[PDB]
RNA sequence: GAUGUUAGGAGGGCAAAUCCGCCGAAUUUAAGCAUAUAAUUAAGCGGAAGAAAAGAAAAUAACUAUGAUUCCUUUAGUAACGGCGAGUGAACAAGGACCAGCUCAAACGGUUAAUCCUUCGUUUGGUGCAAACCUUUCGACGGAAUUGUCGUUGAAUUAUUCCAUGAAUGCCUUUAAUUUGAGCAAAGUGAGCAGGAAUGCUUCCCCAUAGAGGGUGAAAGGCCCAUAGUUCUUUUUAAUUUAUUCAUUGGAAUUUUUCAUGUCGAGUCGUGUUCUUUGAGAUUGGAGCACUAAUACGUGUGAUACAUUUCACAUAAAGCUAAAUAUAUGUAGGAGACCGAUAGCAAACAAGUACCGUGAGGGAAAGAUGAAAUAGUACUCAGGAAUGAGCAAUUAAAUAGUACCUGAAAUCGUUAAGAUGGAACGGAUUAAGAGAGAAAACAAGUAAAGAGGGGAAU
RNA sequence: ACGGACCAAGGAGUCUAGCAAAUGUGCAAGUGUAUAUGAUUCUUUAAACAUUUUACGCAUAAUUAAUG
RNA sequence: UUGUGUUGAAGCGAAAUACGUGAGUUUUCGUGGAACAUCUCCCUAGUGCAGAUCUUGGUGGAAGUAGCAACUAUUCAAAUGAGAACUUUGAAGACUGAAGUGGAGAAGGGUUUCUUGUCAACUGUGAUUGAACAAGAGUUAGCCGCUCCUAAGGGAUAGCU
RNA sequence: AGCACAGUCUUAACGAUGGAUGUCUUGGUUCCUACAGCGAUGAAGGCCGCAGCAAAAUGCGAUACGCAAUGAAAAUUGCAGUGACUGAAUCAUCAGAAUGCUGAAUGUAAACUACACCAAUUCCCUGGGAAUAGUGGUACUCCUACAGAAA
């Protein structure tokens, strides 16, 4: 029934080593449930989960390896880069929409919006 | 009431009822405690689980305590030790209290328990 | 149409119905409004929302003797002063590129109202303590001291009207 | 107000004469119950109702503000006079006096429980008794509609 | 100029209530109809955003003048248009909401493009558990660009005063709000009656900054969840607290005093003519075509075509821009003198479902047992079985038996009573039947003694 | 002559705009606080309250195509 | 406003020495099983039905009536079964009559095929049958097709509108 | 053991039929407030799947009525089974992971699971050792940059 916390620590040989195990007892339980029996037809739900989780932890690890193969470079993949809705993307950053024409800048360094109490 | 972010709305409020999640339905099938544990914990009134010891007040048995056997979310029923009841069939079967109707005496106590009770101190 | 009445007169024979606006938000609307003013005044710590206004005559035969508030000062009335356009504008005082002065009297009157204005005010330092002069117009920077007791007295909004 | 085209949402048009029904516009087609039956009109199940409800009634009204501050003066004057009072329902009997006048001491009352205590020692123990029972359910359908109880006015 | 699966990127489709462009009807009104009207609407096609559009005067005024746009109140059903018929119909001012201004081009700087970008990098920081982000200035190697990037907003020159700046040492304080989820959360499960079961009724208690709402075997402030209130934590943004030394590049405003009188958007404006649109009238805007300008002493508005000329106001033919405003779309909240299952959305239910149509499309019906089926009909008899019956059985109740709350009428059954010669019923009037009935349709009190209840007097 | 086999439920002068008359009500040479603001206004409160320490409407004057 | 309700509300049914000229109101008994009034005043409206070849739903008389007559035609015995004119088997008698209710395919259908069950409805009489209902099963390609070619034609590329 | 003629019509009682009335109400409607775009990083829409016993809807996507993580936190239950004594059973949250075939659909196609061409691709172990015909890519228009040819 194995849960993630334990797997985290496994390497990805191992990992792919038990998903196989797992892949051959479920594939073990169907073939019996297609035969006439319901002994350990219930036992399937089981080990599907176990293969999830199991594909689940490999899956984050390669994620975070690529991760660590494309750290800065300007450029990256698509899936690394920043999954963010189309628009937002697009959009100006915050810097470059703010960014001023100099004398525009000169002026608000000059004379900014001031405070100024009325008595 | 005062917040307008709570809807008074009477639909709503039965929807929210009748549709909670089971969180929701854990807290809302609480019991009232004895006065003895009302003494000892500053707790009024407690989620019931399965082990505690309740003492009904209202229905065909205002007076049978007992051991909670189950509590079942769906219906909003705690059932106890001895409330026995035969079907049609003559299977004995128990009978549902909703939690209203019960005041719990004996407490089962796990760090979860422990911990709300820290709590509400 | 029949008896003695008014020869009718109803602008609705186009499909009138797809653009009835029906007021139902309007003390909402005005209690809304007034929470976002009092939200923006937060957020000018001190500083009041509105901006000064000159006193100017009303145009047309008819609103001639009235006087209300234009927008804006004129560079005339600036200069008046003692100010710069920019600077005013940085203050709480509203300048009018277009707007002309033909009546001296009326030039007076607002580069007076503009002087009152200056008097009543007091300078929050831009970076705090060091008090400095201001450029071209803008009044000198006040201490710690004098600042809190402004605070504490009422802020007056009796020339913005 | 009803939804602006309740009734109205189908395609129907009637038969005209020769076929031996009523000229209600029909919803067409065929299949359904719903096929050949009378469409829209006040008179037909799913038919619009009469002249529906609208936005633009007009639903609140002007009051000259002269004959609002009549109408509260005279509501003072009514609330001063005993007998007023006493018709209008409130259990005053045992009352002195109705322009009913108590220290300032009574705008920093904390507690409910000290209100409560004061009006029964002012005379109004009768009055606090009605309201407490007088909260009923409403009859009809205000009900379903958050207006469960019904509550004299104190 | 083609060409590239070159390196890097972008567009395409969905959705639309508000929004922006086109395109564009007719029903309709005129009691006919043709211009008008419907309507610069519907449909069609395209395009955006949380708003859009508009917007910083070639504006209005004729005043003591106002001063971008938008929106509201109004102006005003007015000026005006119109087979001057039907009907349509603004603008300025005034009062408010909200208020914000700007940068290209042109002028100027050649003792030098100061600009700009791609790729490759380099090394201080900040929050994060990571993931990512955040900024910091420094070069290269490329290009782009003199067919024009960047600075200046005339130019210098003086007096004043500001703003950036770098380093060392220093200070992460107190609150006020504001907005997220968080917990905490007062007092009866007291006697009696009747009930299957109080949340009921008489009665004894209290709590209430909580007597909103829901739940609970019947109406519950005190049984439960929540409610009033408060206690942290999340969001930001005000106030308050600590700055002090030393470096210098650079810029800014006013102020003198010199000299510069510059520049200011062309197949564009404009006129003609056509068509459209407008309230716009010898044409309001727009468009097509023809013709096609002027330089600020210019040209454009000043609602009647023109000339001759004043005067006022603006500075067209490039561009940007927050707010007040709108929202029948979507999602999420919250409300209701709204509807209550033939109503309300078409849809309270496995509803845009079933079903019909080749198709575009059309488009239903259908909620409720009980407190609890963790009470959904055991058992026995008769039956081929369905069912039926029970001395049997759940229920408070089964004529509440899952087609289940109530269970109307039409219609039909049973029984009884009555009538009955080609209608029936009805009205007015009695009668004879058959049902119900005593509150007017008799008997107050007094006496004897039972069963109750009250009130007073001391 | 037409409609009506029966029964149940549904089923038709309404709502707005602007004008008028009637009548009630307030105030009255005025009247209406319009937008909007303000409040120690905030379950109800989308109401109620208030009107800044010469707005506008209709009326108070008519008449003329008109300068008037 | 001042009240009624599980010692039974609304509703409904039938009534009543009932009241009202009348709309109605009121009460009794039964059912019903939870709400209900307010006429104290006035507020509000999607407010009152016999008709509309009204709408919707239901139910009648017609009426146990019309009718269940194309395709020549059935009969006997037995089985199965609660039950058999129309299920099965046998024996007769017949018909289709290779332009066939015969074999194969296309379109269309979509599992109707098949076995085992099986009868609430449906199979307009019956029904144990079934193309119904339920449970399972069943479609095997290098060669049979599609897949490739081009046809009448279609959709596009370049432009051009 | 007897006696009512039958039918038609009427009334009452007690039933059938039907679903009115009344009572409800996880629904609608309206108004108010608030935010407000999704998509070549493959959208909406559509198909096909996915449960032990599973049709619809609901949820999900070959990790398929769910995985991880977080916050609750002892159950879930028709049976089977799985869990507790807290990353576990179940909820909510949902940021990580993943997201079949399509569809703008985009390699050509389309009543095709038809067909090209270019990369062979992928995993593991610290340069080898394993797999699998599997996986990517290739649309048109455009922009910047580069390329070597054209006048
Ligand atoms: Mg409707
Ligand atoms: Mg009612
Ligand atoms: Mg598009
Ligand atoms: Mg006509
Ligand atoms: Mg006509
Ligand atoms: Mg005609
Ligand atoms: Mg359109
Ligand atoms: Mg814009
Ligand atoms: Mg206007
Ligand atoms: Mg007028
Ligand atoms: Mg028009
Ligand atoms: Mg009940
Ligand atoms: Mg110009
Ligand atoms: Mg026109
Ligand atoms: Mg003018
Ligand atoms: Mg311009
Ligand atoms: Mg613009
Ligand atoms: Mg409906
Ligand atoms: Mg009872
Ligand atoms: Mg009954
Ligand atoms: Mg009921
Ligand atoms: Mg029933
Ligand atoms: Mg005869
Ligand atoms: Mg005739
Ligand atoms: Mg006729
Ligand atoms: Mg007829
Ligand atoms: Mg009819
Ligand atoms: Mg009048
Ligand atoms: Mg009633
Ligand atoms: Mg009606
Ligand atoms: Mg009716
Ligand atoms: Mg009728
Ligand atoms: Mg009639
Ligand atoms: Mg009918
Ligand atoms: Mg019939
Ligand atoms: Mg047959
Ligand atoms: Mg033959
Ligand atoms: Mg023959
Ligand atoms: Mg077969
Ligand atoms: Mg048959
Ligand atoms: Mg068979
Ligand atoms: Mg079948
Ligand atoms: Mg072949
Ligand atoms: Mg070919
Ligand atoms: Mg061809
Ligand atoms: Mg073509
Ligand atoms: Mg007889
Ligand atoms: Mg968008
Ligand atoms: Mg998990
Ligand atoms: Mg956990
Ligand atoms: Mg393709
Ligand atoms: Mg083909």
């Amino acid at each position: 029934n194995v849960k993630a916390y334990e797997l985290r620590t496994l390497k990805k040989k191992e990992l792919l080593d038990k998903l196989d195990e797992l892949k051959k007892e479920l594939s073990g339980l169907r073939i019996s449930k297609a035969l006439g029996n319901s002994a350990k037809n219930s036992k399937i739900h089981g080990v599907r989960k176990n293969v999830a989780r199991v594909l689940t932890v490999y899956n984050q690890k390669r994620k975070m390896e690529l991760r660590q193969l494309y750290k800065n470079k300007k450029f990256k993949p698509y899936n690394l880069r920043k999954k963010l809705t189309k628009n937002k993307r697009l959009q100006l950053s915050p810097k470059q929409k703010a960014a001023m024409t100099l004398r525009q800048k000169k002026k608000v360094q000059n004379f900014p919006q001031r405070k100024y109490l009325v008595v | 009431k005062f917040n307008k972010q709570k809807s008074s709305s009477r639909r709503k409020m039965r929807k929210a009822h009748f549709t909670a999640p089971a969180g929701l339905r854990r807290k809302i099938m609480s019991s009232k405690l004895s006065k003895e544990l009302r003494l000892k914990y500053k707790t009024r009134s407690l989620p019931v689980r399965k082990d505690d010891e309740v003492l009904i007040c209202r229905g065909h048995n205002h007076g049978r305590e007992g051991k909670v056997v189950k509590i079942n979310r769906k219906r909003y029923k705690i059932y106890v030790e001895r409330v026995t009841r035969e079907k049609v069939n003559g299977e004995s079967t128990f009978i549902g209290i909703h939690p209203s109707n019960v005041v719990l005496t004996k407490l089962k106590v796990d760090k979860n328990r422990k911990k709300i009770l820290d709590r509400k101190a | 149409v029949a008896h003695n009445n008014v020869l009718p007169n109803v602008h609705l024979h186009k499909w009138w119905q797809r653009h009835v606006r029906v007021n139902f938000s309007k003390n909402i609307k005005k209690k809304k409004r007034r929470l976002l003013r009092e939200k923006r005044r937060k957020a000018n710590g001190g500083t009041p929302i509105e901006k000064l206004h000159p006193i100017v005559h009303c145009p047309t035969q008819r609103y001639n003797f009235r006087t209300r508030l234009g927008k804006g000062f004129t560079f005339e009335e600036l200069k008046g002063a003692g100010l710069t356009p920019r600077a005013a504008q940085t203050i709480g005082i509203c300048y009018d590129k277009r707007r002309k002065n033909r009546s001296e009297e009326s030039l007076t009157k607002n580069v007076e109202r503009l002087l009152k204005y200056k008097n009543s005010l007091v300078m929050i330092p831009l970076k705090k303590n060091k008090a400095k002069k201001g450029i071209g117009g803008i009044p000198a920077d006040a201490d710690k001291n004098t600042i809190k007791e402004f605070r504490n007295k009422k802020p007056l909004l009796s020339i913005f009207k | 107000a009803v939804k602006l085209g309740a009734g109205y949402e189908t395609s129907a048009e009637s038969w005209g004469t020769g076929r031996a029904v009523a000229r209600i516009p029909r919803v067409p087609g065929g299949g359904t119950h719903r096929a050949g039956q009378g469409a829209f009109g006040n008179m037909c199940r799913g038919g619009g109702m009469f002249n529906p409800t609208k936005i633009w009634r007009r639903w609140g009204r002007k009051v000259n503000l002269k004959e609002k501050r009549y109408a509260v003066c005279s509501s003072i004057a009514a609330s001063g006079v005993t007998s007023l009072v006493l018709a209008r329902g409130h259990r005053i009997s045992h009352l002195k006096e109705v322009p009913l006048v108590v220290s300032n001491d009574i705008e920093s009352l904390s507690k409910t429980k000290e209100a409560v205590n004061f009006l029964v020692s002012l005379g109004l123990k009768d009055e606090v008794n009605r309201l407490v029972k007088s909260k009923k359910i409403r009859a009809g359908k205000g009900k379903m509609r958050n207006r469960k109880y019904k509550i004299r006015n104190g």
